[PDB]
């Protein structure tokens, strides 16, 4: 009974968050009225973990549901699960945030923090054992941003001992929504990089080149990116949702994923990714699963080098030709991955293929070519703060200009931290 | 009569627990239920099984074993398996969050608040015995309970049971299986801690058995309950001495007697023949001199290494089935002829040889076909250090960037104790070197 | 080639064959090692409370 | 496309293997300290076997027979052939040697010695050669004293074969160099070519310029280096007419017999204690055999070397060779050699 609970803040965090729950809830069987229909037992397997289990057999989303905006909340209560959730742990203001990460963080949000803790605690009392906390929130806007780090310091404060987890939507001017994304995502990179153990750098400017160069989109929107990452966020929890030897467990996940503490963001990839009723072999899944053309960050990871991978592949398949083709793919390109860490790549089988696939494989790798991640979004927040612009939003809230001065040091440190081990 | 008591920590020390308990009852035929037909001292009796197996006035043969694992899926798995009735609630021990690989986490942080908890178990066995030889301990090198844990209870064991002995059974990490990047780690820090603390250590590396399964069973991917089987197959041949009425290592000293004359070099190679499948309508049972051969090629060894370029301490025979004495001379003798078996100068060339006429037991429905005659092969050979080389580079070129030692900090456990604990294993290769090179 | 201690009962025998002649820590200690570890784990948390009241 | 590694930056043979395997477009060449190779051309000194054949997924070949040193070592020949019964102390194409420890450290004084005063009494040839492997130093005397003073300040002692076979016109001296390649399987392979490193200087039985071959030698402390054949190499098509020219015989006949024959016996000998034929990773190796050849036409072995160089005219085609069957063998790709059966 290794409990997680969903925390999901913003826009963005409660659209993706939103389609999370919808789709592992149909993997598990579970309706958009809670109660179970499934036909395998694995389903419930470990369906505590997600699901807290209430009077009638039924299964609520340990999730919490947190906007400083009651809009996307009312679309969510009214969209096709939204009446699975828990109703009080729907936790919205009403001023909103404006893409400002200081309104999320130290105005507007601090004002409603508290009460959101105080859904966190109930959630928390209730567990058997609880593994941590996943958050899924966007880094450009101003709650996801800008309250959801606030409330990871204060969730860390009150539970230092457990594995703070994030699905965190990197901005990108290819799919912007304010010019102040850079300032958003730069502030809150630094709180990452404190206060948590995994951070799945989701790229917005790799989803609509995927959608475009790939899927052969011309035009996408949302809803499309949300596709990516509903996909991508149901492979990389497999291991934990169903039963499983590597990985099964958050904390033991961290450990074999983050050889130093603050090297914690990982390149998720995501394979098949059709724009469809052809069979893809195993040796497909590896050689898909390992493009850059299959990565949801946006970087190259020919451009760097592999602390540590995990590879699950779902489906029923031959797992001896899985390990033939894995250790195909390390043997053959074992120039990009670190030779100081043995055997740093690890591969994890699910019978349960994802739905519309007899087979998939996602991707998780910690790779020193993420710094090509930040290293642009440090470039497009110097671009500005070199001339102060679009600064008074921020100062109107109380912030200085050291503040920015200090998050944008932090993060070229990040950057020399990460090209130190890619020699 | 002596008895025995086994400890079994992490996951794969209780499977591994598991499918021996299972094995000894089909060998003593002792049914799921711990009744004993064979038993006619109801309640009690000082016979050789007893050495294993408590007696209830009911007649139910209890295992003398704990489990211990930090958490409850594992020995969940035996308090609703088939052989459930076998063991009492006091038997099982379990937590709530593991070690997550980690063995500071299994040392200090969890293992200080259960440690108190299992030697309490401990001593309720222990009370049970007339006379406690000693204990013996399953685990894995690499898992945080298996590895932090196993040297905690290996330390208290020597502070509340000095004059007992206590024999390992460890499984030595493998790539193919192993769930954990930083089991280097793990197996060097346990295997410091622990070295002082253990008369003799049989290691078992998950990459032999798992060739042996895919080689000589045609496993294509062999899994957990493949590799037990024939796991439990080697201890049984092993502690077959002390179950059974004989003069071979009868008691848990005369394993070290005749296994280890170097306290520190008590790593005995192992050696089991014939694995067979059973999926073979047909097989040409081999003679005692082809087993006996067989226990002399590396593909047959539960660890990969060349014995003929290392030197010999001692070696053990242990037949089970139709063998007689004549036969393993005669095999012995060619063998001599024919292989590069080298002691060092301090011990005499010979073998010691021990014969149960009994033949190997396979739990039925499994992957080994029944054979007339076995052998088990235990070998204390400076080759075995070649584990030790490989063990100790993997954790040089980790330890080197200080890769993942955050986590072992971040536990409470000082650097300090890595270089410790590598400076303790330079030293044991070097004690090989010393042995088995001129 | 000498063989010798053969000793035989109903379930066995054993002996041995010759082809060629030669030519702890108190639990005192213990619990103040885990007792040292702990304190640096409560150090460590102290920091980091620390910060974070910061 | 498979893999391999660089440990022995020092082998002019491999560097050649490097540097065909490479050409061939399905060779990719890794860092030295990366595990997942396919082939390894190790180092010379602690070539860890022990860390070989533990890579799933990947056959692993090394260019070294572990356990090989017992055969390319002065004492451990010595000691090789007079315990082996396959060899006998009474081995008749092998100098009668003894193994002799310096005074400031089994041995065989007192052995050597008798051996010693029976040929003094005897009138006989009681010339000794003593040299180590630890040498770029030798001395060669016909007195006891001398040879143990010398060593005094681990080396052997052997008889020195008096009566050479000497080669005209010149009255010189030489020895023979064959390679033998033996591959995974331990087929025993001799190249076809050879090569004779003959002295310049006229044999003296009564100065080790025209008693010690080396090239090195010949070719700073000899006079008449490249007089009669260019670099004092001279190949077996030059040899085998003179043999027919002078003594109406063939090298095949009169040499190359005898040179096979010892080949096989030594490898043969050895065979049980260094092959990997069930062995979880595969070996081969490159060896260097010299041979003395006497007025008789009997032929001695003198050494063998375990990393040996080649001449520069045969090392294209031998480096091919070891690609074809050491190497490409065990991993193929998209005879000059002379199978020593057994
Ligand atoms: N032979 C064999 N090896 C096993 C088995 N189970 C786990 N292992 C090996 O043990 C190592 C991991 O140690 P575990 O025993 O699983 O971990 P643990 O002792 O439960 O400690 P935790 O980290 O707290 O889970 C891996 O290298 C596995 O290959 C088993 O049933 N049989
Ligand atoms: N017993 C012997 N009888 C005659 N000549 C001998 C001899 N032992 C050595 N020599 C001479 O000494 C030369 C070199 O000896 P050796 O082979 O031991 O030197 P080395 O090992 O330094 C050269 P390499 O390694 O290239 O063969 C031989 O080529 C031969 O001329
Ligand atoms: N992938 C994805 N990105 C989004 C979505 N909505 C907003 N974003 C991105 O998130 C940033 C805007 O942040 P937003 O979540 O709207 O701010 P917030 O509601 O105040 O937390 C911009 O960079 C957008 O590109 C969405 O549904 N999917
Ligand atoms: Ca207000
Ligand atoms: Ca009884
Ligand atoms: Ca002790
Ligand atoms: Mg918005
Ligand atoms: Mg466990
Ligand atoms: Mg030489």
């Amino acid at each position: 009974m290794r409990e997680i609970v969903h925390i999901q803040a913003g826009q963005c965090g409660n659209q993706i968050g939103a389609k999370f729950w919808e789709v592992i809830s149909d993997e598990h069987g579970i309706d958009p009225t809670g109660s179970y229909h499934g036909d395998s037992d694995l389903q419930l397997e470990r369906i505590n973990v997600y699901y807290n289990e209430a009077t009638g057999n039924k299964y609520v989303p340990r999730a919490i549901l947190v906007d400083l905006e009651p809009g996307t909340m009312d679309s969510v209560r009214s969209g096709p699960f939204g009446q699975i959730f828990r109703p009080d742990n729907f936790v919205f203001g009403q001023s909103g945030a404006g893409n400002n990460w200081a309104k999320g963080h130290y105005t507007e949000g601090a004002e409603l923090v508290d009460s959101v803790l105080d859904v966190v605690r109930k959630e928390s009392e209730s567990c058997d054992c609880l593994q941590g906390f996943q958050l899924t929130h966007s880094l450009g806007g101003g709650t996801g941003s800008g309250m959801g780090t606030l409330l990871i310091s204060k969730i860390r404060e009150e539970y230092p001992d457990r594995i703070m987890n994030t699905f965190s939507v990197m901005p990108s001017p290819k799919v912007s929504d304010t010019v102040v994304e850079p300032y958003n995502a730069t502030l809150s990179v630094h709180q990452l990089v404190e206060n948590t153990d995994e951070t799945y750098c989701i790229d917005n400017e790799a989803l609509y080149d995927i959608c475009f160069r790939t899927l052969k989109l011309t035009t996408p929107t949302y809803g499309d990116l949300n596709h990516l990452v509903s996909a991508t966020m149901s492979g990389v929890t497999t291991c934990l949702r169903f039963p499983g030897q590597l990985n099964a467990d958050l904390r033991k996940l961290a450990v074999n994923m983050v050889p130093f503490p603050r090297l914690h963001f990982f390149m998720p990839g995501f394979a098949p990714l059709t724009s469809q009723y052809r069979a893809l072999t195993v040796p497909e899944l590896t050689q898909q699963m390992f493009d850059s053309k299959n990565m949801m960050a946006a970087c190259d990871p020919r451009h760097g080098r592999y602390l540590t991978v995990a590879a699950i592949f779902r489906g029923r398949m031959s797992m001896k030709e899985v390990d033939e083709q894995m250790l195909n793919v390390q043997n053959k390109n074992s120039s990009y991955f670190v030779e100081w860490i043995p055997n740093n790549v690890k591969t994890a089988v699910c019978d349960i293929p994802p739905r519309g696939l007899k087979m998939s494989a996602t991707f998780i790798g910690n790779s020193t070519a993420i710094q090509e991640l930040f290293k642009r979004i440090s470039e497009q927040f110097t671009a500005m703060f070199r001339r102060k612009a679009f600064l008074h939003w921020y100062t109107g809230e109380g912030m200085d200009e050291m503040e920015f001065t200090e998050a944008e040091s932090n993060m070229n440190d990040l950057v020399s931290e990460y090209q130190q081990y890619q020699d | 009569m002596r008895e025995c008591i086994s400890i079994h920590v992490g996951q794969a020390g209780v499977q591994i627990g598991n499918a021996c308990w299972e094995l000894y009852c089909l060998e003593h035929g002792i049914q799921p239920d711990g009744q004993m037909p064979s038993d006619k001292t109801i309640g009690g009796g000082d016979d050789s099984f007893n050495t294993f197996f408590s007696e209830t006035g009911a007649g139910k043969h209890v295992p003398r074993a704990v489990f211990v694992d930090l958490e409850p899926t594992v020995i969940d798995e035996v308090r609703t398996g088939t052989y459930r009735q076998l063991f009492h609630p006091e038997q099982l021990i379990t937590g709530k969050e593991d070690a997550a690989n980690n063995y500071a986490r299994g040392h200090y942080t969890i293992g200080k608040e259960i440690i108190d908890l299992v030697l309490d178990r401990i001593r309720k066995l222990a009370d049970q015995c007339t006379g406690l030889q000693g204990f013996l301990v399953f685990h894995s090198f690499g898992g945080g309970t298996g590895s932090g844990f196993t040297s905690l209870l290996m330390e208290r064991l020597s502070v509340d049971y000095g004059k007992k002995s206590k024999l390992e059974f460890s499984i030595y990490p493998a790539p193919q299986v192993s769930t954990a990047v930083v089991e280097p780690y793990n197996s060097i820090l346990t295997t410091h801690t622990t070295l002082e603390h253990s008369d003799c250590a049989f290691m078992v590396d998950n990459e032999a058995i798992y060739d042996i399964c895919r080689r000589n069973l045609d496993i294509e991917r062999p899994t957990y309950t493949n590799l037990n089987r024939l796991i439990s197959q080697i201890v049984s041949s092993i502690t077959a001495s002390l179950r059974f009425d004989g003069a071979l290592n009868v008691d848990l000293t005369e394993f070290q007697t005749n296994l280890v004359p170097y306290p520190r070099i008590h790593f005995p190679l192992a050696t089991y023949a014939p694995v067979i499948s059973a999926e073979k309508a047909y097989h040409e049972q081999l003679s005692v001199a082809e087993i006996t051969n067989a226990c002399f090629e590396p593909a047959n060894q539960m660890v990969k290494c060349d014995p003929r370029h290392g030197k010999y301490m001692a070696c053990c025979l242990l037949y089970r089935g139709d063998v007689v004495p004549k036969d393993v001379n005669a095999a012995i003798a060619t063998i001599k002829t024919k292989r590069s078996i080298q002691f060092v100068d301090w011990c005499p060339t010979g073998f010691k040889v021990g014969i149960n006429y009994q033949p190997p037991t396979v739990v039925p429905g499994g992957d080994l076909a029944k054979v007339q005659r076995a052998v088990c092969m235990l070998s204390n050979t400076t080759a075995i250090a070649e584990a030790w080389a490989r063990l100790d580079h993997k954790f040089d070129l980790m330890y080197a960037k200080r890769a993942f030692v955050h986590w072992y900090v971040g536990e409470g456990m000082e650097e300090g104790e890595f270089s410790e604990a590598r400076e303790d294993m330079a030293a044991l290769e070097k004690d090989y070197e010393e042995v088995g090179v001129d | 080639m000498e063989v010798i201690e053969l000793n035989k009962c109903t379930s066995g025998q054993s002996f041995e064959v010759i082809l060629k002649p030669p030519s702890d820590p108190s639990l005192e200690e213990i619990q103040k090692k885990l007792e040292a570890a702990e304190e640096r784990r409560k150090y460590q948390e102290a920091e980091l409370l620390k910060h974070l009241a910061e | 496309m498979y893999t391999f590694v660089v440990r022995d930056e020092n082998s002019s043979v491999y560097a050649e293997v490097s540097r065909l395997l490479l050409a061939t477009g399905q060779w990719k060449r890794l860092r030295k300290d990366n595990p997942r190779f396919n082939l390894m051309l190790g180092e010379r000194n602690r070539l860890p076997f022990g860390r070989l054949g533990h890579e799933p997924g990947l056959v692993q070949l090394v260019n070294y027979y572990r356990g090989a040193d017992k055969l390319c070592r002065k004492a451990s020949l010595v000691k090789l052939i007079k315990t082996s019964p396959e060899l006998s102390e009474s081995c008749t194409w092998f100098p009668e040697s003894y193994v002799i420890y310096p005074t400031n450290l089994t041995d065989e004084r007192e052995v050597f010695l008798a051996a010693y005063n029976r040929r003094r009494e005897g009138r006989e040839g009681n010339v000794w050669i003593a040299k180590s492997s630890a040498g770029a130093g030798i001395l060669i005397s016909s007195e006891a004293s001398e040879l143990l003073d010398f060593i005094d300040e681990v080396h052997v002692i052997q008889k020195y074969l008096e009566k050479p076979l000497l080669l005209e016109p010149g009255h010189r001296k030489f020895d023979i160099r064959s390679w033998v390649l033996v591959d995974h399987l331990y087929n025993i392979y001799l190249y076809r070519e050879g090569v004779l490193r003959t002295s310049s200087e006229p044999y003296n039985s009564a100065d080790k310029t025209c008693h010690l071959t080396n090239h090195c030698i010949q070719k700073e402390y000899s006079k008449n280096y490249g007089r009669y054949e260019e670099g004092n190499e001279m190949f077996f098509e030059e040899f085998n007419q003179y043999l027919m020219d002078a003594l109406n015989t063939t090298l095949e006949n009169s040499i190359l017999l005898q040179i096979k024959h010892i080949i096989r016996s030594c490898l043969m000998c050895i065979e049980p204690a260094i092959s990997t034929k069930h062995l979880h990773y595969q070996s081969f190796q490159l060896f260097g055999f010299d041979f003395m050849v006497d007025e008789e036409l009997k032929v001695w072995l003198i050494e063998v070397n375990g990393a040996p160089a080649c001449a520069q005219k045969l090392y294209a085609e031998l480096c091919q060779g070891i690609v074809d069957v050491a190497i490409s063998s065990v991993f193929p790709l998209a005879s000059i050699f002379i199978k020593l059966h057994h």
